[PDB]
RNA sequence: GAGACUCAAAUAUAUUAAAUAGAUAUCUUCAGGAUUAUGGUGCUGAAGCUUAUGUAUAUGUAAGUGGAGCCGUACCUGUUGGUUUGUCCCAUUAUAAGGACACUAGCUUCUUAAAUGGACAAAUUGCGUCUAGCAAUAAUGAGAUUGAGCAAUAACAGGUCUGUGAUGCCCUUAGAUGUCCUGGGCUGCACGCGCGCUACAAUGAAAGUAUCAACGUGUAUUUCCUAGACCGAGAGGUCCGGGUAAACCGCUGAACCACUUUCAUGCUUGGGAUUGUGAACUGAAACUGUUCACGAUGAACUUGGAAUUCCCAGUAAGUGUGAGUCAUUAACUCGCAUUGAUUACGUCCCUGCCCUUUGUACACACC
């Protein structure tokens, strides 16, 4: 029943709530598609419905989850990272910070010289993956 | 105790109201499936194609382009519900209605890129019965695809408008649009 | 037992139709069996007939019986 | 003494197996211990799939290899000198011969 | 105004491609009279063949 | 669909014919069973090919001087 | 020791081996060993045991730098079929 | 690019006037009653349910892929 | 006529009714996580239709009997197709081999199945004789929807 | 040479057997249902449910709750064991066996392979020199039956000295170009190509659920296929059992597919690139990567120009599987089943090639 709610904001993305509640989460760095299964479900959203619906209550408790989701149940596996390796804190990575640990996890490997380290640098593929035929566009 | 029925359909009072298009649109005058499902072995002679039922042909017909292919079981729900449509939107036998559509879709002429000596001028080419049928049915059935593709509109849906719109020849219909520039070429090369 | 959901199962609509004209050899008469026969072998759908059609065997620089790989040039 | 005994023999040829089964059934049949003859088995065809190039380049024909080998049983039950001779007669070409105690 | 017009003698092969069966109609209307027109694809003896144009009558370019 | 019968058919079937054409009929049954007992064909398929010619050489003959 | 003991044993009528008379070449042919004489003479030979057909190839280059190939063929010979 | 990412919700204005709509729809079916603006293909099939609940649609065909109902005739 | 629902094999009414019937005895213990649960390698998401593990269960248990001993390996096998492993190949690759096997394990607390020698689960105590009551009573409901039918006309 | 031939794919168990696969009938066993019929307890209180306790969640007992069914059998459907001349009384540890009985209380329609028979374009009729043949029809399992294998004379400076310890000559050979040990490349990317794989959706994806296989293959001086029990989301970890295999994994009950939902054409829930991450596995050792799951990040691609491959029936196309290579490594390759078309049943037009006809001063032959 009703209307509204159309572009909702959790933490620093936008959100289009045109699309039903975890697909929409896709435009959240951290939150694509298959977390919604752990998130909403154990937050429990009717999960027949759109991310432009449901309460804002809900919304927190949606964020709650995926910020902190060892004390919901979600085992460690489940986790973005298990181990780190600083703090070796058990964390899902949300939003901004993903792109900030990503960025630093280059940068010790950068400093030490590294075949990882460097081969994100000069860029191309850090997995080994052959460019003879591909890597290019 | 003999004879009765496609899926709850009437086979008896099913006239192909066009000859030539008799018997090279083969309803069911003695041959009373339930199914169109069939082993359906009409490969290996020319004019077996002629026996089997203007039904069973729209399900073989309807499963191409290549993901698509060969799941006769797909095919035969969708022509069952093509059928109630059909008898929903004009009222009647689905049977009659789908004989008609393929009748007024069948294509008059065609020309042949005959190779006359620089300029390659066509000439024109009146069209065999035994290509009328089949043609109709796969227009019928490309007209189903266009519209039900970026459509929400289902397939069955989609086939029951291709097939109403041919039967009371509204055209519309891509079938005729098509093929009515084919007989034109025909019309200007001789 | 075997091949697959159509294959069998078309199969059973074979292994019936012919069956019941057995009985009518041996108990009953020609004259169930003949009636039957007509019926079967005119509508027809293979009822009577085993079918022969089976799996060619697929060919050298193909993965498909005659479906050849590749690109020559010309 | 009826020790009850199986006789396993797996070999090649066609022809040459039959005839090795052949006798030993009817020695048996003769001499009634009235066997349970001949169990025919199915014949493994063992295959290998090679092109037919050393050195790869030519227009690809694979030749392909088979081999079918040929398994057969025959039950007697005797004891002594029966078992031994109807084993060691019908041997020479290119028959296993295995012999069970049960 | 359509006539239909029976499929009497399939007569051969005309085409560079070969596509082409030429064809001896007697039509079903008025019988008495013999026309010639060259049909599309394949044709067997009493096809029916619908003359949108009820005379005119091509022939053959080998 | 194709092909008229090889030589190795064909040549034995002229070759009894001429001399065993009392005991050759129209029908092919007993021509097949004429064919194993007279000559000396080392397989079947062959055998049933060569008193098959000799039915339809025989068939011919019967329709007017072949 | 003597779980495996090897008979000697005649091969039959000799002539038709192929075998034999290829092991025959190649003693003639180290001896030196005139061509016509050689290949017509094995090929008479082992028709003369009675042999239906036989063909002897020589691909190989006499004297001269370039590989030739002759087959000298005297028979009835298949070639093909099982 | 013609966008069209229309409305889930039921939207109780368009509800009502989904109920006057539906009789000449013929073909009345999820898809035909967004084609009438307010796409829903799913929760219009919810909508069908809820229709069949005595009063407008004859199902003949219950599909999954193709769900055909009509306005209750002539 | 008598009775007859198939006699241990699923179909389609069967399968979803037996299931119900597990939601509403509620004994079946649901590992935690199963609405995260993929069932698969093959599958990328797991149940849009959440309710899968009632379903699962009745599937499995249905399943069983008829091989007489159906674990964990055999399972994988069966259910779960058809892999989608990333960008090469389409290919069948194994279901998850722990998500099919809990739910047999859950039936196993449910009681609804025996030990067997020869096999882990041969269920012709108690676990037959639930399944072959609920599905006699499926019929029997079927019957019960057509009795109700014959005088509406409609 | 082609062929004929042989093999495999199609038909009769009529013929030979059978540790499989099975008609189905008997005996025996366990389970449910009342549709129908009958008997037994029951409003004098039945089934069911709950709690406590004792004993090993189950059972018994006590109490409460409950309010008309509950149980057995014929019958029907399903399960298990023996039942391919069986069973019993006797033998043997268990068959045959001996005597009795069923006197057939399981045969082979169906697996597998021994052997036969089955297609000859048979019958007829159009067509044709009324020839060889062709076309059509009916009968048939198959209408010259469908597909391979096998292959000549003669030709090529085709490819291969890196299969070969077959091999000429030369080189190399106490500083190896042999070989081994350690480490790296083959796996490097401005860029041209070729095979593919995967997509662009909605005849669909997402998700439940229906569920049907086959060809091959598997541990002997070994560490293979692994059923079944537990933990784990998954990879895997962990203990047992079967199988050197018509026996067991395995009917490889595989995928596409069936059915019902969710979603709605929006680079979208299509697509799955890349990415930092990430638990183990194989190995002495895993860094332009050995491999792999989950968790994550979430690209082009919205049907591909000139060109060009392949294809006429279980063929095409979709779709999986098994085998090989192999310690690890499949987008490969070879077979196999499955679902199963649209369309020619024409012709030499394009392409390629042979054959006649011609010219030739070519003949180590138009490189």
């Amino acid at each position: 029943p009703e209307k509204f709610q159309h572009i909702l904001r959790i933490m620093n993305t936008n959100i289009d709530g045109k699309r039903k509640v975890g697909i929409a989460m896709t435009a959240i760095k951290g939150v694509g598609r298959r977390y919604s299964n752990i998130v909403l479900k154990k937050a429990d959203v009717d999960l027949t419905k759109r991310a432009g619906e449901c309460t804002e209550e809900e919304v927190d408790k949606v964020v709650t989850i995926i910020s902190n989701p060892l004390q919901y149940k979600v085992p460690n596996w489940f986790l973005n990272r298990q181990k780190d390796i600083i703090d070796g804190k058990y964390w899902q990575l949300t939003s901004s910070n993903l792109d900030s640990k990503l960025r630093d996890d280059l940068e010790r490997l950068k400093k030490i010289r590294s075949h990882r380290g460097l081969r994100h640098y000069w860029g191309l593929r850090v997995r080994g993956q052959h460019t003879k035929t591909t890597g290019r566009r | 105790p003999e004879i009765k029925l496609f899926g709850r359909w009437s086979c008896d009072d099913v006239t192909v109201n066009d000859i030539s298009l008799q018997d090279y649109i083969s309803v069911k005058e003695k041959f009373a499936r339930y199914l169109p499902h069939s082993a359906g072995r009409y490969a290996a002679k020319r004019f077996r194609k002629a026996q089997c039922p203007i039904v069973e042909r729209l399900t073989c017909s309807l499963m191409m382009k290549g993901r698509n292919n060969g799941k006769k079981l797909m095919a035969c729900r969708i022509v069952k519900h093509s059928f109630e449509i059909i008898h929903l939107l004009t009222g009647e036998n689905p049977l009659q209605i789908l004989v008609s559509a393929i009748i007024n879709s069948g294509p008059r002429e065609d020309s042949t890129r005959i190779g006359r000596a620089g300029t390659v001028r066509r000439q024109a080419v009146d069209v065999s019965p035994l290509r009328r049928v089949n043609q109709a049915i796969w227009l019928l059935c490309t007209g189903a695809r266009e519209a039900a593709f970026r459509n929400i509109k289902t397939i069955a849906e989609c086939l029951a408008d291709e097939l109403i719109n041919a039967a009371k020849g509204s055209s519309n219909s891509y079938a005729i649009k098509k093929k009515d520039e084919l007989e034109r070429v025909a019309k200007s090369n001789r | 037992s075997g091949g697959g959901h159509v294959a069998q199962i078309y199969a059973i609509r074979q292994a019936i139709s012919k069956a019941l004209v057995a009985f009518y050899q041996k108990y009953v008469d020609e004259a169930s069996k003949k009636e039957i026969k007509d019926i079967l072998v005119q509508y027809d759908r293979t009822l009577l007939v085993g079918d022969p059609r089976r799996c060619e065997p697929k060919k050298f620089g193909g993965p498909g019986a005659r479906a050849r790989y590749q690109k020559s040039y010309r | 003494s009826v020790h009850r005994i199986r006789i396993t023999l797996t070999s090649r040829n066609v022809r040459s197996l039959e005839n090795v089964c052949r006798d030993l059934i009817n020695g048996a049949k003769n001499q009634n211990l009235r066997v349970k003859g001949p169990v025919r088995m199915p014949t493994k065809t063992l295959r290998i799939t090679t092109r037919k190039t050393p050195c790869g380049e030519g227009s690809k024909t694979w030749d392909r290899f088979q081999m079918r080998i040929h398994k057969r049983i025959i039950d007697l039950h005797s004891p002594s000198e029966i078992v031994k001779k109807i084993t060691s007669i019908n041997i020479e070409p290119g028959v296993e011969v295995e012999v069970t105690i049960a | 105004p359509v006539v239909w017009a029976r499929v009497m003698k399939v007569l051969g092969r005309t085409g560079s491609q070969g596509q082409c069966t030429q064809v001896k109609v007697e039509f079903l209307g008025e019988q008495n009279r013999q026309i010639i027109r060259n049909v599309k694809g394949p044709v067997r003896e009493g096809d029916i063949l619908t003359l949108l144009e009820s005379e005119r009558e091509a022939r053959r370019l080998r | 669909m194709g092909r008229v019968r090889t030589k190795t058919v064909k040549k034995a079937a002229k070759v009894i014919i001429e001399k065993y054409y009392t005991r050759l009929t129209l029908d092919f049954h007993t021509n097949k069973r004429i064919c194993e007992e007279v000559a000396i064909i080392p397989t079947k398929p062959l055998r049933n090919k060569i008193a098959g010619y000799v039915t339809h050489l025989m068939g011919r003959l019967r329709h007017s001087q072949v | 020791t003597g779980r495996i003991e090897l008979y000697a044993e005649k091969v039959a009528a000799r002539g038709l081996c192929a075998i034999a008379q290829a092991e025959s070449l190649r003693y003639k042919l180290t001896g030196g060993l005139a061509v016509r004489r050689a290949c017509y003479g094995v090929l008479r030979y082992i028709m003369e045991s009675g042999a239906k057909g036989c063909e002897v190839v020589v691909s190989g280059k006499l004297r001269g730098q370039r590989a030739k190939s002759m087959k000298f063929v005297d028979g009835l010979m298949i070639h093909s079929g099982d | 690019r013609d966008k069209l990412n229309n409305q889930v919700l039921f939207d109780k204005a368009t509800y009502e006037k989904l109920y006057k709509e539906v009789p000449a729809y013929k073909l009345i079916t999820p898809s035909v009653v967004s084609e009438r603006l307010k796409i829903r293909g799913s929760l219009a099939k919810r909508a069908l349910i809820e229709l069949r609940e005595k009063g407008l649609i004859k199902q003949v065909v219950q599909h999954h892929s193709q769900v055909i109902y009509t306005r209750a005739t002539k | 006529m008598p009775g007859v629902t198939v006699k241990d094999i699923d179909q389609h009414a069967v399968t979803k009714a037996v299931a119900v019937f597990l939601k509403k005895t509620g004994k079946l213990k649901v590992p935690d996580q199963m609405d995260i649960v993929k069932t698969a390698k093959f599958k990328e998401l797991a149940p849009y239709d959440p309710d899968w593990f009632y379903v699962r269960c009745a599937s499995i248990l249905r399943h069983l009997y008829h091989r007489s001993p159906a674990g964990v390996g055999s399972i994988t096998k069966i259910y779960g197709g058809r892999k989608r492993n990333g960008v090469h190949p389409s290919h069948f690759c194994r279901a998850a081999d722990g998500a099919a096997r809990k739910a047999l394990q859950a039936l196993e607390h449910a009681r609804l199945v025996e030990k067997h020698p020869d096999g882990g689960r041969k269920l012709s105590s108690i676990g037959q004789r639930d399944l072959d009551r609920i599905a006699n009573q499926i019929v029997f409901k079927q019957r019960d929807a057509a009795k109700q039918t014959g005088p509406i006309v409609i």
